[PDB]
């Protein structure tokens, strides 16, 4: 064993809301003096795109939508049907010069949709629908690509810009519409924010302000409401706890106004009115904000609230095992898999807790049990014409957890349940799938700069001049905190934009960690 | 057909679907035969765990939100003796029932050791003072002198 | 036998719910050391002079069992845990220097602990880290045990000290005991919980309804916002002048009632922030009288609407009740919005409710279905309640 | 009668391509010398309110020779 | 994101540029402390610590928060 084991792991809670939490995603640093501003025929870019679809293509676009996407589009309108109309209407009129500001909301929401869509749709069934040969002979990264080589991706980023491109031109700002909400929400289901934090962070601020700007406390109708009006409000309602869950998921530092100021389940916003299927979606977020509330915090948290979760989440298993499951539907498969997918990750998560702070029995045995149990589920879908399941972003942030910590965890405590875990966990990120692309290369080089920090650990041998011991080790994981650290401090971004002054034996072995091992890539 | 799930020691135990019911952490695994990994539980007291099940699979037991209900509830007779084996054994079992989440084979195993803190006779509590040695030795004598003077 | 040294080897949490089902009572009780040592402790062991052995047997008992490993690591634990795992720790005078007591289910004296060795074992060696040491807030006051001759004496001990900041909730029940009590909840900034019993007492300090502004022997305006729940017992009518609000309670939010023969919950006002009724051991219950305002949005008969009702709680189904819902093939989509917003004209700010050994129920129940379906609902030992509506 | 305003959204007219050219038309407008004069009243007149945000404009008077140098260039 | 978005924006609320326009002003000032927020200074005062540029860009930091908040009030 190892004396001061206890002590190190709670050095980890630190290492992981920076290192994965923000550092990975969350951050994002470019100069501005550098990257130019768009201007004028730079669009032109985005105009390629806007005839590049055809009148037949789209449609069996959104067939693919309404039938195995049902569990992301809920955020929108309900209906698929009746966004046929809109669609129609917008083929309606294309080259008349003429356009409204309701007119021109509907073509932004329309095509969010497809962005959604064509990131979700397997490789095997874009081949058929689109051509390859005439979009790279206008511009290319490479001269020769399929849509296995990284093509998905680069086409699916194009449909988002364009979708952000009509808002512009309507002025989102001047004339504030719940369409502005809607439109955004649909985007969320795809990568997009992790590619432009600053963008999306902001964004999502527009958001917030259009939402409160209804002010509309209560979401239950009442009985001098009217009829029209009632089914507005509660359709408003699942608005507003769908746009809470994505307002966590980009919680940070860059963002300053958040919306989810909901009392958790304890034992002064409103909660405990309604039971809908996006609120218990939203139920499953809200026990992990209790638990992940901690990460920066130094004091440990009250054992109730480490044991409450437990009870209920336990009440929350029964629910979703109660909704009924139909093969021949891939929509309550699709929900299926989510719902389970958050209840083992919120268990893992709680788990976790136990071991680093109080130490109680079996409760390294239950992490491991519950880490098996998510790649099952991730091996299990993929088997059986399920691939695009593993498409969503939550898979991500999950194994990112997943894979530092056991590796962590295994550089420093050796024990053979744990080094057998690695190597089918490894295994399991080769075979993710490719539409991630950069966020998923660093993953590999975020694991194997830990993978072989532990033939360092072994190879000095441990020096202790007093109660504290120290290490190279611990030099270097410190220094990588501080590092993101202050590229995430805008503190020194003020000199920059006021005033005109700039912008603000062991150490042989530690450089030589530093120097063959540089993490900061973020910035590219 | 039927649940069957390994043990620590290596042996196979298959049982059935029902049995399964009491442990909560196998519905948590059939979300979608199978068969189940229980590294800290023994062969041999994994084997009271699964006979225990099946004689209480009849019966209803509380609800979890009750408190007072659970805690007045008295021990069973038939359960009594099933649960006598081992001081040093009765630990095991409650520690079984912990990792598979049965609640009622847990409750039933602490009534026995929560009734043996009643059953120690006076005269231990006077040797057993001095084993933790919680007491610093100028505290732990200065508790002495009082007892005779009231003796 | 038994050794505590394998005891201790179990887990904390193995540990915690061996405690937890003692509920505390260590000693188990139910010449020369009866001559001197008794009359200290005669005035708590008065009840249980039958029986010369038992008494003997726990002298036997008193002179070690303070000082013990097994019950030291309970109060470790406790603390650890907020003291909710036996009850109560309180105030006690006795031998004039004024040590903290315990009492059991038989409520009988256990253990003795003055204030200095105390915090020295159940926080010193608890706390791993700096927060709030002095943040002792599970000990309580009670006055009920105590003679006016002693409370006068005690309270001045406490207004010369700072054990008065440390309390954490006080006992009620023309009384002089009483009313030098009322001068001193301004002192005590940590007191969140106020309880009293008797019919009589309860309409000076708690109710409001038929309320006189007495000061000095009513609570003062600065102590109301401090108490958040409220724990009434051995009542016949809680509302025996007719109304029972609570709405100068601001901050109430848990409200207990036990040991009540009627109550009715038409009669009973809440506050804007009250959010938990919890109910044990009560007589007869009505309910809020919701049914006929159904009945008239409805429009229909009553024996017609017998016909509209139709028969996840697999988890939690007991066999007393049965389980009932509206039907909604019969109602309008606007109309079934209409019937869930009147339930909730009647469940305002309401969000946990618990049912404990009733025995009637004179009318039908009904509860929203936001609050069934997240098992915040506990009919528990109902065997006398036939049926509830979910709607 | 200062925070309200009323618009519909079917009437109004969306921006358009080639509908900002009114934006660049006013740009064009101004001249070197005559932004210089504007700058110059701003001095003594305008006094305790730019200051209390931009401070002084003496920084400015390099900002602007710079703004019509860089005009020319299609950089950005 | 950058400083001087805060800085444009005051300057227009120095005319009667927000009154004709409540929506569009509106809209600017929520991004305004938005990026205003960014910095997370919880006290403005110089730090004799900090370096001597760093705590006087603190200090001419400290009049734009005021007139945010001033204007915060006149737009309430």
């Amino acid at each position: 064993s190892k004396e001061y084991l206890p002590d190190l792991l709670l050095f980890w809670q630190n290492y992981e809301y920076w290192i994965t939490n923000i550092g990975l995603y969350k951050t994002k640093q470019r100069d501005l003096t550098r990257t130019p501003a768009n201007l004028d025929t730079d669009t032109e870019e985005c105009m390629f795109w806007m005839n590049y679809l055809q009148k037949d293509q789209s449609f069996q676009l959104m067939n693919f939508a309404m039938e195995n996407l049902g569990a992301l589009y809920f955020g929108s309108i309900g209906d698929i049907s009746e966004l046929y109309l809109r669609v129609e209407q917008y083929w309606d009129r294309r080259a008349d010069k003429n356009h409204s500001v309701d007119g021109k909301y509907w073509d932004a929401l329309i095509w969010s949709v497809f962005t959604m869509c064509i990131y979700y749709m397997p490789v095997e069934k874009l081949a058929e629908i689109f051509s390859v040969y005439p979009l790279h002979e206008y511009l290319g990264s490479n001269k020769r690509l399929n849509w296995e080589d990284g093509m998905q991706l680069v086409m699916c980023q194009n449909f988002a810009r364009c979708s952000l491109f009509q808002l512009k031109q309507c002025d989102f700002m001047a004339h504030p519409d719940i369409r502005l909400v809607q439109a955004y929400l649909i985007l969320a289901t795809t990568t997009f924010p992790y590619d432009e934090p600053l963008l999306a962070n902001s964004l999502l601020t527009q958001c917030i302000h259009t939402f409160k700007n209804f002010h509309v406390d209560d979401f239950r109708p009442l009985l001098n409401d009217d009829p029209v009006e009632s089914i507005a409000k509660v359709t408003l309602g699942r608005i507003f706890y769908r746009l809470c869950g994505c307002d966590y998921l980009q919680s940070g530092p860059r963002k300053p106004i958040a919306l989810h100021t909901e009392v958790s389940s304890l034992l002064v916003d409103v909660y405990r009115e309604e039971n809908s299927t996006e609120v218990l979606y939203w139920k499953i977020i809200s026990l992990d904000r209790d638990l992940d509330q901690y990460l920066n915090k130094s004091s440990k948290p009250p054992l109730k609230t480490l044991d409450a979760i437990r009870r209920e989440l336990d009440i929350f298993q029964y629910k979703v095992d109660s909704l009924e499951e139909d093969f021949r539907s891939n929509n309550s498969r699709f929900q299926k898999f989510i719902a389970l997918f958050q209840i083992s990750t919120v268990s893992w998560k709680l788990f976790k807790m136990y071991l680093i702070y109080y130490d109680t029995a079996d409760s390294l045995l239950k992490v491991i049990h519950y880490s098996k149990v998510i790649i099952s589920l991730i091996v299990n879908n993929f088997h059986a014409k399920s691939e695009f399941f593993n498409r969503h972003p939550m898979v991500m942030q999950t194994i990112t957890r997943v894979v530092s910590f056991i590796s962590f965890y295994q550089i420093f405590v050796e024990s053979a349940a744990v080094k057998q875990l690695l190597v089918d966990l490894t295994e399991l990120t080769a075979n993710l799938p490719t539409i991630f692309g950069s966020k998923l290369d660093k993953l590999v080089y975020l694991t194997e700069r830990l993978s072989k920090l532990k033939l360092l650990w072994d190879k000095v041998q441990l020096l202790d001049s007093g109660d504290s011991f120290y290490h190279p080790v611990f030099k270097i994981l410190q220094n990588d905190i501080k590092i993101i650290e202050l590229k995430n401090d805008e503190m020194f971004s003020l000199i920059k934009g006021l005033g005109s002054l700039v912008p603000l034996d062991f150490r042989t072995i530690v450089e030589e960690f530093q120097s063959e091992y540089n993490i900061s890539d973020i910035l590219s | 057909s039927n649940v069957v799930l390994v043990s620590g020691e290596g042996e196979r135990f298959t049982v059935d679907k029902k049995i399964a019911e009491r442990s909560l952490l196998l519905k948590n695994y059939l979300n979608d035969e199978i068969v189940m990994p229980v590294p800290n539980v023994r062969s041999s007291v994994l084997q009271k765990v699964i006979e225990w099940a099946e004689h209480h699979r009849d019966s209803n037991f509380p609800d979890e939100d009750d408190d007072d209900s659970r805690k007045s509830a008295p021990v069973d007779s038939w359960d009594r003796e099933f649960l006598k084996v081992d001081q040093e054994m009765l630990y095991e079992i409650i520690l079984a029932a912990n990792y598979l989440n049965i609640k009622p084979l847990l409750d039933a195993g602490c009534k026995v050791v929560a009734e043996m803190i009643r059953g120690r006779s006076p005269e231990e509590i006077r040797r057993t003072f001095n084993i933790v040695n919680d007491f610093t030795p100028e505290e732990e004598a200065a508790i002495r002198r009082e007892n005779e003077w009231a003796e | 036998s038994f050794n505590p040294v394998r005891f201790l080897e179990l887990p904390i949490d193995i540990r915690k719910e061996v405690y937890f089902h003692l509920d505390g009572n260590f000693c188990g009780a139910h010449k020369k050391l009866l001559r001197y040592m008794y009359p200290v402790f005669a005035t708590y062991l008065n009840i249980f002079e039958y029986s010369p052995q038992l008494i003997e047997k726990w002298l036997e008992y008193a002179f070690w069992l303070r000082y013990d490993c097994l019950v030291l690591d309970c109060f470790k634990v406790n603390h650890l845990y907020d003291g909710t795992l036996i009850d109560a720790l309180e105030w006690t005078y006795l031998d004039n220097e004024l040590r903290l007591a315990y009492f059991n289910k038989a409520s009988m004296l256990e253990v003795w602990y003055t204030f200095k060795e105390y915090k020295k074992w159940v926080i010193d060696s608890v706390a791993f880290d700096e927060l709030d040491l002095l943040n002792v807030s599970n000990i309580q006051f009670n006055i009920d045990n105590l003679t006016p001759q002693l409370v006068d004496k005690c309270l001045s001990i406490l207004e010369q000290k700072d054990l008065f900041a440390t309390i954490g909730e006080v006992q009620f029940g023309t009384s002089i005991s009483v009313i030098r009590t009322i001068r001193s909840m301004e002192s005590m900034k940590s007191l969140r919980k106020i309880t009293v019993r008797g019919e009589k007492l309860y309409e000076l300090l708690i109710n409001f309804h038929g309320f006189r502004d007495n000061p000095g022997k009513t609570i003062s305006y600065i102590v109301k916002r401090r108490i958040n729940e409220i724990r009434l017992s051995r009542m016949n009518q809680i509302s025996r002048t007719g109304l029972a609000d609570f709405t100068r309670w601001d901050n109430l939010q848990k409200l207990v009632l036990s040991r009540v023969a009627y109550i009715d919950l038409n009669s009973i006002v809440f506050p804007k922030n009250f959010k938990s009724l919890t109910m044990k051991r009560v007589s007869k219950i009505k309910w809020w009288n919701i049914e006929e305002n159904i009945l008239k949005e409805l429009k229909v008969d009553k024996r017609t609407f017998k016909s509209l009702y139709i028969k996840f709680t697999k988890f939690f189904n007991l066999r007393h009740t049965r389980i009932k819902e509206l039907d909604k093939s019969e109602i309008n989509q606007i109309t079934y919005l209409r019937c869930q917003a009147i339930v909730w004209l009647s469940f305002r700010t309401l969000n946990h409710i618990k049912l404990q050994n009733v025995s009637e129920v004179f009318n039908n129940i009904i509860v929203p279905r936001a609050l069934f379906d997240s098992k915040r609902v506990e009919i528990y030992r109902c065997e006398k309640i036939s049926q509830v509506l979910v709607i």
